[PDB]
């Protein structure tokens, strides 16, 4: 019976039309899933220079901003490693008195271009 | 730049043409009075496809609104966009319709239709390169069928190089507002088949089904029922009014989209259709458009697509949008729907993308489909016609106007003869 | 002094010219208006006209409006000559008959006159860069009519198609393996060379390297523009090895019948990836021969290379080139023909690849590897498989028949392309005599 | 990325999933209207697992809400976090299940399972990787037992390689709310055994024992008794929602927790659970967490593990802590309690450590058990079924709706077959 | 020049690899990003992109995300090439059949392509340091699948594994013994040398010597990072004895089968504990051969040492080490095999280990001890016993057989394990002929 099916749907639409709440105009954008289009090179559709979002401009810079100068804690056990990534008191390690790094001399300058 | 001459036959045709002009004047920025108040200059660079430019900076529609009963022209001119039409094209006529095909095709429809030709040839000629005509009408009932089929037959012979978009309201199985409607439908199909190049059948049941099951309306009115059709209309003709990439005109859609000279009966679809409650709940993207495009609820002819293979499918998109989501997702549609696509026509889906969408939207997509599921209109008129004529009732009117019995039999023979190729393509 | 005329036919050709000229104007010093702030350089593509402007050596032509009116409206409007841009009146509508036979005749006269007029102020003409597709009617039939007329009128001059190949798997049109099969019957004898590009290869390249998940045809046409930019670079600037279009035509094409080579661009790196590779000449050369950066979806491992030219532009040390070539020639994955031992070209240019604001990064070395391989036999069989089934019961043929074209030329289209497949299988066999 | 689609049947499981959604939206920091008012970006790192993204940051639960009586969906719509779901996902039914499995499987429920399959399908393809489906239903009583047994039967034939999490409230020792709960339960387990990959049996009187004996609450209701269950399915899918250490998703658990394909009936538990008055005297560390999680008064099922043998034990820890205590007390419980663990499966404790803890704590532990003590629970309903079935009572409508005695006999025989395996594992 | 490729499979692989690269960056001078603040030494691990960015020769691979999303979010996201870090979309779910048979083909080709790119970029490819575990499916099955492909491609190269052995009393999974027996069955014939690092001995040494009560896996992993940094140190530094990667390999194995050394570290002490003893080279040697600091929980008194490589770093007088070896050889508690009297291999490196901010002490000397012992035979025998016990009646077998693995591969692993256990006692028995 269509005459009753339409009535029960009508009751349903009255339900959401008297109780539906709008999304209250915030546009919270995720900072990790954005992928875009490229505009045509000469055209009057495009190159009209719409203005930007300064919140997006400093918010991408806030997301690409490092975990230390980000989160003022050690949020995960993975942020424990590399956190205090500045070295300790000055290595002064160009002094070869106690420093024994290899150095590339002319034989190895010539050698690195062999074979390949 | 091209033109389109736009014909309205019948009450239904006049009304859906009025809603057409409403929606595309919204798209083109013209007020009730004719004066342009727009925002972008891309909206009048090709204003002369549907609008003749007139002095004073106001543009008037290029159309004729023909009906055999002099009330619907008054209704249209009293409508919201009433003071927009040329009163020379308000072709009225004082007679009785009687929802008849003989009274529009063998009787005073003949005396009116040459005045129609006289008043349509003026704007059909005041053009640079017109591409064709859009007749809006309905098979069921009179005027739009009686005037319509004869007008199509005259204009196709007299302009033999023009695309003929006839958007036609085919009957519903659950209702019809005409008892002699099977006679009207089978006598209109015979004229439509060796004439029109692109006829688009829309079935009122599937028009109602979107209003509840998809649009989630409350009290659907014929304004909204025509509004969906007019949205499809603007979707079909959009590359020529607004520019973009892969521009598709009527000829390019036709050469792609009708395979054989007989197989030009079409089923449309418009499918960014969102409920007022669920619009905020949508995540509007192109793969989400395509599922609603190919779903069996936004197809406006009452046919389940699972009853037959698609011959060819066209998709015309609107809005600025990358084409990976067009091209790859069209391939995904064709891949999973493998048995619903024919094997003898590989890669049978077209593509068009215009840059500017309809106003109030961000992406749009109009679907065009030619399948073998036209049986569920045509055999589903045929059984009523054969049980409708075997009794030889409802017929003395027709044979009294100038009709005779035999050309009914050849009309039925041709209409069920249409079924045989569009049976054989189903099973290859 | 050393100039070639660019013709852009159909919507695909108009849009790849839409990318290539804006790339060329940033290569050189030409502003949007046409004026250069202030040696020779520009003459090959940009003709100086007394006032300070650098008008293109171009004919943008298309049977339909609505794509070149945007050239006549957009930012670069003051740059183009207002009659170099040619449009007809209506769409040729994916129909080779409407591209060649009935609506081609009111446009071929005007467009050939415009070619003559552009070539009048041309002293040393290497040839023609014709940009089109194997898809629609404008891209196929008008291209065929143009190359027939150009073989009649400029019969000795070099012609290079930059053809948009039909997508082998996905497509955007349905009567493409009719229009393509005819245009490759007709332009076959008349085209001197046909560098061949499809869509889905750029789709995959931008997916896997540029890290763009929905690039568009602007993004496709920009990389095609970089390809044509690198191919016509030695006749623009000075370098170690100078190589031109006549030499490409002579040595990338082994036989009169086999003139269908393929491109491959090198680094297509995407700004936040170029800090992490050396961008050495060796790995740049290897990335061209990897069967994932290939410019068409055919497998080079499913075939054999016949001849390749490598156009090193940028800071290329002149002997990393053949260090890399000696590395490639020893791998048993890149199989070459046994009848062509010497098959490599080196062309070194000192001009670094420029970058427009977009997706590519500032790269100081690049190569457009151009190879003529037998792997196009698979692509041609794959496109012909679309054609035999559709011609088996006369699908779509009524438009072609009724629009002036005669029905029976599909038959020798099939015969001619069967001959092309036979030529491929005769050239791919190893010599035993 | 990984995801779970949430199937929500019955009235019991309807409110189960309802209270699940406030818990995980509060965990992710979601406003009732769908706005993200967050504090940490780790909530938005992996939020595409239960909350599909829309425009404007409109996050929607990927749940479907099925019930044959249309009053509980009205209740959950009118609830606090009710204006957040998809209205198309609110699948309604205009009939009465009436606490009948026959009417939940062989009737209007089977008329509605096609629409339920349509909406769960449309939720499935709009992604790329499906870990599986998490449904909440009632193992005793109608609707959700019938909906669960039909719905998993369809989904396992549709997607045959994904994870099924069946959260079921088993019929109850002291009380029971439907006379035919043994009838529904026996042949609900009969479908559950060869279909589902991971099954959580939650006993109601176990929940009442937790809220009274351990929590010392004065007036608990279905809200907080529902919330305790909400926490213990929020815990299991957490290494896939937050960055984890030795992280473990549902299959990672299922492979190492079920030894045999049919012994997939589990024992959930969440246990940093403290009485209000004694919360101030608590000394929250991993050892006292271990004591409380392995103490069988915070167990979600009223099945004493001292009456049987553990097969496998899982511990989804969450929080900021060191972990020699985690492993040395998973060693120490094995050393101290040795007879309660099977010798054919030694070192039989999976441990996972998600690093992001729930709000209110900074360590939690979802304890999961597979023991032989499920057998007292399976038997007691088996003898209740035999007592109700010997005299052929409460059964005439079950036969009249389209079943025979043979199906009931096979159901009792299949739980008698379940009488074999985990009994033999009890004595090796 | 002299470089090795670090590839890390599994979550354990990623975490010990994070410890490794964190130690290497501060050891060299590299910042958190690729940059060098205001000589050859980086070349062993870090390549050199221009303007001071250094790219690690690291391939971090896991079948599951979030452990690489960990890396791409943390403060080393700029250090790595983002396409070197390889993620799947489906966790192996603790199953060898999933790690080797069902989810292996969506990633194995890309991992081998990245390894091939790094091997081409590397001049002298000395060897590979793979980092995995004998535990979960991701660390076991994909490493197993990696071995045959990498040995087919690069069979002349050297292979060092760093694996987490299943714990002697605790463990973490119920199918760690299954995955352990299967992965050693497949990696026994192809692995070149595999340093076992059992998990529980880490806990015991951190409880005793470090005197610390809150170490997590990062603290347990930085010890292993120090071990591998000491191992591949003379490849990078100046010293007295220059030990090479092939030199580790030719010394630590007696037979073509016995390739499971046991390592340990000396100075494992914790800063506010080292103010109170020598750390002199005799005690440096003796603390390694004390059965309380070995990194694998098995007591060497029920075993016989075969060969021991000692790697001393720092102020190590080259003759006091000989004095310490002479002192430790005469002790009756430490017993060797009768077919290898010369057992202690000295490697001397001149500069002290660099301290990470954390728990380990900056100590002026440090030896890592590398013993091939028969005490690991009991651990292998107990893993065999556990496999028999849980394979007695097909427990946890239906998942593996449904995920593509065949049932008899379990029996093949068992038979080869019986063969390996037999070979242990056959080489451990004293000769009497
Ligand atoms: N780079 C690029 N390629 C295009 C563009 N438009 C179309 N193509 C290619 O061309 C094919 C179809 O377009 P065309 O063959 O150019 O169509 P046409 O030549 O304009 O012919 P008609 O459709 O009759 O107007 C597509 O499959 C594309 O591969 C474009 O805007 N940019
Ligand atoms: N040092 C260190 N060891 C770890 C860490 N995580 C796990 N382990 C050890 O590795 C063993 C199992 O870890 P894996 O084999 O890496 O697990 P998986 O490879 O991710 O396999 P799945 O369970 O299928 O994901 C555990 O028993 C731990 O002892 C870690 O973060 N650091
Ligand atoms: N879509 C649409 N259909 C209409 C409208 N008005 C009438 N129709 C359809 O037209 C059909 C009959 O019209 P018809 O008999 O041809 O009117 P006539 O032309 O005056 O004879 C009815 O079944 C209606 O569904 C309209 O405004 N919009
Ligand atoms: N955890 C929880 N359990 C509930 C809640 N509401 C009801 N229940 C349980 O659900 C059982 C009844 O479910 P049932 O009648 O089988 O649902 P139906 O088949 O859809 O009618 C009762 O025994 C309650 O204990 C709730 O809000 N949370």
């Amino acid at each position: 019976d269509e005459v009753h099916q339409n009535q029960i749907l009508r009751e349903l639409y009255l339900k959401e039309l008297r109780t539906q709440i709008l999304y209250t105009q915030y546009h919270v954008n995720p900072l990790r899933k954005v992928h875009t289009i490229a505009r045509k090179p000469m055209s009057w559709h495009d190159n009209l220079e719409e203005p930007e979002d300064a919140r997006f401009l400093n918010l991408i810079h806030h997301a690409a901003q490092g975990p230390r100068k980000k989160y003022p804690e050690t949020q995960t056990e993975s942020q424990e490693i590399g956190w205090d990534s500045e070295p300790l008191v000055n290595p002064a390690r160009d002094d070869r008195r106690l420093n024994h790094f290899r150095v590339y001399n002319d034989i190895t300058l010539y050698k690195a271009k062999m074979w390949s | 730049m091209r033109e389109i001459v736009h014909l309205q036959a019948g009450q239904c045709g006049n009304q859906i043409g009025a809603k057409f002009w409403e929606v595309i004047s919204d798209e083109h920025g013209i007020d009730p009075t004719g004066t342009y108040h727009g925002d972008s200059d891309l909206q009048l660079e090709r204003i002369n496809v549907y609008y003749n430019e007139a002095t004073g900076g106001k543009y008037v529609p290029r159309a004729v609104l023909v009906d055999l009963e002099p009330g619907t022209m008054d209704s249209v001119r009293s409508g919201p966009f009433g003071q927009i039409f040329r009163p020379d094209n308000f072709v009225f006529g004082q007679s009785g319709a009687g929802n008849n095909w003989a009274k529009g095709h063998y009787t005073e429809g003949a005396e009116l239709v040459d005045s129609v030709l006289d008043v349509v040839r003026k704007e059909a000629e005041s053009c640079d390169c017109l591409q064709g005509f859009q007749l809006t009408h309905s098979l069921g009932g009179g005027t739009g069928s009686g005037m319509g089929t004869l007008l199509i037959s005259k204009i196709r012979e007299e302009y033999p190089d023009r695309i003929m978009n006839t958007f036609s309201v085919v009957p519903s199985p659950k209702v019809s507002d005409t008892v002699v409607e099977p006679y009207n439908a089978t006598l209109s199909v015979h004229q439509l088949v060796e004439n029109t190049d692109e006829t688009y059948c829309i079935d009122n049941e599937a028009l109602y089904d979107i209003c509840f099951r998809t649009l989630k309306l409350t009290t659907p009115t014929y304004g909204d029922l025509n509004h969906l059709v007019s949205a499809t209309m603007s979707g079909v003709t959009t590359c020529l009014r607004f520019p973009g990439q892969l521009n598709a005109d009527l000829r390019k859609l036709a050469v792609n989209m009708v395979p054989f000279p007989r197989l030009h009966f079409f089923m449309p679809g418009f499918a960014p259709l969102t409920s007022r409650g669920s619009q905020q709940y949508r995540a509007l993207t192109v793969p989400e458009l395509t599922q609603q495009m190919f779903d069996a609820k936004n197809m406006m002819a009452a046919c389940d697509p699972r009853h037959g293979r698609y011959l060819t499918v066209a998709a015309v998109f609107r809005g600025r949008m990358s084409m990976k989501e067009v091209d790859e997702q069209m391939l995904n549609v064709q891949n999973k729907n493998s048995s619903y696509f024919v094997e003898w026509i590989p890669n049978n889906v077209k593509t068009a993308v215009c840059d500017i969408p309809p106003r109030g939207l961000k992406m749009s997509a109009t679907f065009i489909g030619n399948s073998t599921a036209i049986q569920e209109l045509f055999k589903r008129i045929s059984e009523q016609f054969t049980a409708m004529f075997r009794r030889k009732a409802f017929l003395h009117w027709y044979t009294g106007e100038g009709m005779d019995e035999m050309e009914f039999t050849e009309a039925e023979s041709n209409m069920n003869d249409l079924g045989n190729p569009v049976v054989t393509r189903g099973a290859c | 002094q050393r100039e070639c005329i660019s013709v852009h036919v159909g919507q695909a050709g108009v849009q790849i010219g839409n990318a290539c000229w804006e790339l060329y104007c940033l290569e050189h010093g030409i502003q949007p208006d046409g004026q250069m702030p202030s040696d020779d350089s520009f003459n090959t593509f940009f003709s100086e006209t007394g006032a300070g402007k650098h008008v293109p050596r171009a004919v943008f032509v298309d049977l339909e409006p609505t794509v070149i009116d945007e050239v006549r409206t957009g930012t670069y409007r003051q740059l183009f000559h207002p009659e170099q841009l040619i449009t007809g009146k209506e769409d040729a509508a994916n129909n080779y008959a409407r591209g060649h036979y009935t609506i081609g005749k009111e446009l071929i006269d005007l467009v050939l006159d415009r070619i003559r007029k552009l070539a009048d102020q041309c002293t040393g003409l290497q040839g023609f860069l014709i940009f089109h597709s194997f898809g629609g009617g404008t891209g196929s039939g008008f291209t065929s009519l143009l190359m027939e007329r150009l073989s009649v009128d400029y019969g000795k001059k070099s012609k290079l198609e930059f053809s948009i190949y039909p997508a082998p798997q996905v497509s955007t049109a349905v009567v493409e393996p009719y229009n393509s099969i005819l245009t490759t019957h007709t332009t076959l004898e008349h085209s001197d060379c046909a560098f061949m590009v499809d869509n889905e290869a750029i789709y995959d390249i931008c997916r896997r390297n540029l890290d763009i998940e929905r690039p568009t045809y602007t993004n496709l046409n920009r990389l095609i523009s970089q390809i044509v930019s690198s191919i016509t670079a030695s006749l623009r600037f000075d370098g170690a090895l100078n190589v031109d279009l006549t030499e490409f035509q002579t040595n990338l094409v082994p036989y009169p019948r086999i003139h269908f080579p393929l491109a491959t661009y090198a680094p297509v790196i995407s700004a936040e990836k170029a800090y992490h590779e050396q961008l050495s000449v060796a790995e740049i050369t290897n990335a061209c021969f990897e069967p994932a950066n290939q410019m068409v979806k055919c497998d080079p491992r499913h075939g054999k290379y016949m001849a390749c030219c490598l156009l090193y532009r940028g800071d290329v040390v002149p002997k990393d080139v053949n260090a890399a070539i000696a590395a490639i020639k020893t791998k048993r994955s890149i199989q070459f023909v046994d009848w062509c031992p010497t098959g490599f070209k080196v062309g070194i240019n000192y001009q670094p690849p420029t970058v427009v604001p977009g997706d590519l990064a500032k790269v100081q070395r690049a190569v457009c590897m151009l190879s003529n391989t037998t792997a196009i036999a698979e692509a041609w069989a794959r496109l012909d498989h679309k054609f035999d089934l559709m011609y088996a019961k006369r699908a779509f043929v009524h438009w072609y028949v009724g629009e002036g074209m005669e029905e029976g030329e599909f038959s020798e289209a099939r015969e001619d392309m069967a001959a092309l497949e036979k030529d491929y299988e005769e050239v791919g066999m190893d010599s035993v005599e």
